[PDB]
RNA sequence: UCCCUCGCGGAUGGAGCUGAAAUCAGUCGAAGAUACCAGCUGGCUGCAACUGUUUAUUAAAAACACAGCACUGUGCAAACA
RNA sequence: GCUAGUAGGUGGGGUAACGGCUCACCUAGGCGACGAUCCCUAGCUGGUCUGAGAGGAUGACCAGCCACACUGGAACUGAGA
RNA sequence: CGUAAAGCGCACGCAGGCGGUUUGUUAAGUCAGAUGUGAAAUCCCCGGGCUCAACCUGGGAACUGCAUCUGAUACUGGCAAGCUUGAGUCUCGUAGAGGGGGGUAGAAUUCCAGGUGUAGCGGUGAAAUGCGUAGAGAUCUGGAGGAAUACCGGUGGCGAAGGCGGCCCCCUGGACGAAGACUGACGCUCAGGUGCGAAAGCGUGGGGAGCAAACAGGAUUAGAUACCCUGGUAGUCCACGCCGUAAACGAUGUCGACUUGGAGGUUGUGCCCUUGAGGCGUGGCUUCCGGAGCUAACGCGUUAAGUCGACCGCCUGGGGAG
RNA sequence: GAGGGCGCUUACCACUUUGUGAUUCAUGACUGGGGUGAAGUCGUAACAAGGUAACCGUAGGGGAACCUGCGGUUGGAUCA
């Protein structure tokens, strides 16, 4: 969006999966593409690509196992006015651990277990179930 | 509103080069000018209100702009603010 | 109010209330065409109508009618004439001549003015009515042909017309419902005279009101001789006409020359 | 002393002259705004808004007046006197 | 809305020591809606009780701190009141 | 927080909160390590002694905090230089009952005058009051005056809200589209603050046709301080100042991004043998139906009451009590 | 003689005193509305189209609900 960029990303993944589309789209951005990378790996999203050099516009293609969609639970936490911030043994565990969450590190953007293994903390991004 | 030989007249006088109608040296300063030559139009009937909202529109408008020079170029607003006797 | 400019109004300091002053005529000392004016109300003997006294005065002031014509003036300045509320400017001919005229509404800093017949319909000079249109507002009228009497009292006095009515005779003064007057006569067709002039309270008799007239209240004050009616233990009970006048309205001026005049309701 | 159309000129100079209040310190008496002079103050309630006027010579008032308000009359040779 | 030793500055004075702590003089400041001043209530804490927790309510017993000693005021002696 | 208690009547906006995209930089937030300190005792874990327990007790754990130092630089913040899609400016058009001022027209009512003409008119469920032989009503001619603008008028349009309808001119605000050109985050929200606010009402002064609280008659009725009828004052109208309320209602705060569809309205623009009423798109605003979902249900449903984000106002049982 | 003590006196100040406000609690002839009760008198306001659709604002009036005017609302029934 114009205020929560981030906030919005979610948004329209989890918007997408309900309308059962195909792919989801909308502007990019370094954290934006980021997290997007984690989710790739994580076998909840199929690929992902941009458009533009000076305008670019994120690509991301929704996924589904059976008659039901993979990223069936998708929220925002660390927003504006209300961030979140935790250490190496706060980190939380989504879904008893099957769910993952994205947390930015002094390293990078990263996993619930990702930074735990490295063993630091960072802000809160999202739960992904 | 304002008239074309005056609107396209006064950006040919703020515009740090040609047709910047876009320039808040021009833009600005192209406000004051139906600012305060409806000053004298508010002058009589008074009872319209519904013409002063735009007035006051382009007035914090205006300001919206100035505050703008400020945090863009110190000087440019100094150097502004006289050649329409601003700040009154 | 509801005009410019407002009249100012004393504050509570020592009971005072409104006042009376103009947005300014620029000087405080007017010209010379002026006489010395009487003094009292008696007459040649008795008092005759109760009432009237007190000091200040001078300054008579004058012209009406214009007989001069076509010759175009120019406002002077307006200027303050005592007893009448009518302001009054003052003009110059293109011929170093010099009038009076009762200040129209806009006039102050010299504008048009022309006098006699065939001339701008604006608020300049009189006019023969025959020469008028509608004039729903057209001045101090006349009676008769020459003369310039009739509604002299400009502050907010007006007369309207019928637009075009024949057999030479109209008007329509104020309270004065409708009257047919010779339309040989001539109207300043200006008419006006301000009227806030007249929309301030004198505030507490002596410095406003005895600076006038007398203590023009003498009410019941009982004594069975000075007045038709007194005495009684401390109250009224009957008539209290003063020479049975009867103030039950009734009315007067009957039979005589005029008498011609119209409509006249009663509401 | 400085200057100039020019002069009861102008400027700079601050002698002499005059001179309050305050602040510390001390002192006298019973008392220092010492005499003459020079508001008694407050609280509740009636009446009349208020300044003013009145029974010259027993009544100064709550009465008359007042500004304000209203009714009514008067078209000008105005009504009214 | 609060505030004249009030906020600050020079000085002397004073204390074990910095300091308006103090006095004279100079400046006209200092505080406040990020809640001043004012009123009501109150010893503070480690802790205690309840609660899954967060939190809520509290501050006996034990221990650290503070204050008081019939009431109001004062200083003496002393390293220390 | 649509109807249960709950969106301020609506705007503008200071403080405050929040802030599109890129690179460098900083290292304040933040994260990592470490050093202090966080009294002991409580609590907790493991383990000891009183025959057990209560109790007593060793060591640790914890004391979620504050500070300091050394780092880490993803995100937030600061600084520098930018970028253009947000926001804004310019150009040229478009529609509009947007506002303020001043004019002006036609229909109707009432009244005044006069002509014709004659015993009824008016009113109700009936009636009666009332008006009529001093000639009404009806009718026709002339005149005065005030208020409101049939038809077009619509499920229509404009406005922040309240609200805004005849035609004409003058001064003026906003909205939208399109080729574009320009500025470069200049933005969103907004306690307090300022301003705008139906009607009724208030002050001064005007005006006053119709309508009509009050009031007065007639009728109804058990009564009728009402509904109905005949009258009628404030008021309704104007100016200027005040009052600030309404079921000030979408009973639904403003701003932004997403999310099946169908039929229609109104206004701009591109295009199509533009041969046409016309046909295909692409924007603004707006009706009705309705899917997922949401909902206590009714229902809302791309103009959301669905999925989210930023800021603000508000609610915490009924009565008493706004 | 110094210096010291008493002493007189001066400053700071406890008590205590006088005016004058502020605040709080108790109370009072009478008086206003509220609440219960047992339900009495008087009518029927609202809920049906409640028998004049209702309600909000504002104004005036009346034993009392309430009546009437002006504007808004649907939280109005019947094909208005």
């Amino acid at each position: 969006s114009m205020q929560d960029p981030i906030a919005d990303m979610l948004t329209r993944i989890r918007n997408g999966q309900a309308a059962n589309k195909a792919a989801v789209t909308m502007p990019s951005s370094k954290l934006k593409v980021a997290i997007a990378n984690v989710l790739k790996e994580e076998g909840f999203i199929e690929d992902f690509k941009v458009e533009g050099d000076t305008k670019p516009e994120l690509e991301l293609t929704l996924k589904y196992f059976q008659g039901k969609a993979v990223v069936e639970s998708i929220q925002r936490v660390s927003r504006p006015g209300l961030r979140i911030y935790k250490r190496k043994d706060e980190l939380p565990k989504v879904m008893a651990g099957l769910g993952i969450a994205v947390v930015s590190t002094s390293k990078g953007v990263m996993t619930d277990r990702a930074a735990r293994q490295a063993g630091l903390g960072g802000e809160i991004i999202c739960y992904v179930a | 509103s304002l008239s074309t030989e005056a609107t396209a007249k006064i950006v040919s006088e703020f515009g740090r080069d040609a047709n910047d109608t876009g320039s808040t040296e021009v833009q600005v300063a192209l406000l004051t000018a139906q600012i305060n030559h409806l000053q004298g139009h508010f002058a009589e009937h008074k009872k319209d209100h519904h013409s002063r909202r735009g007035l006051l529109r382009m007035v914090s408008q205006r300001r919206k702009l100035l505050d703008y020079l400020k945090r863009k170029d110190v000087a440019r607003y100094t150097r502004l603010i006289e050649r329409l006797g601003l700040r009154r | 109010v509801k005009c410019k400019p407002t009249s100012p109004g004393r504050r509570h300091v020592v009971k005072v209330v409104n006042p009376e002053l103009h947005k300014g005529k620029p000087f405080a000392p007017l010209l010379e065409k002026n006489s010395k004016s009487g003094g009292r109300n008696n007459n040649g003997r008795i008092t005759t109508r109760h009432i009237g006294g007190g000091h200040k005065q001078a300054y008579r002031i004058v012209d009406f009618k214009r007989n001069k014509d076509g010759i175009p003036a120019v406002v002077e300045r307006l200027e303050y004439d005592p007893n009448r509320s009518a302001n009054i400017a003052l003009v110059l001919y293109k011929d170093g001549e010099r009038r009076y005229i009762l200040a129209p509404k806009g006039l102050k800093a010299g504008d048009q003015i022309q006098s006699g017949v065939d001339a701008a319909i604006k608020p300049g000079n009189t006019l023969p009515m025959r020469n008028i249109p509608v004039g729903s507002t057209v001045h101090n009228v006349e009676m008769k042909p020459g003369k310039g009497g009739q509604l002299a009292r400009s502050a907010g006095t007006y007369v309207q017309i019928v637009a075009r009515d024949g057999a030479y005779v109209t008007l329509r003064l104020r309270s004065g419902e409708m009257r047919k007057v010779e339309a040989d006569c001539r109207a300043t067709l200006g008419e006006v005279g301000n009227a806030e002039h007249m929309l301030r309270v004198l505030g507490k008799a002596g410095a406003a009101r005895w600076r006038g007239v007398r203590p023009t209240v003498r009410g019941t004050a009982m004594n069975p001789v000075d007045h038709p009616h007194g005495g009684g233990e401390g109250r009224n009970f009957g008539k209290h006409p003063v020479t049975p006048w009867g103030v039950q309205t009734k009315g007067k001026k009957t039979r005589s020359n005029k008498r011609t005049d119209k409509f006249i309701v009663r509401r």
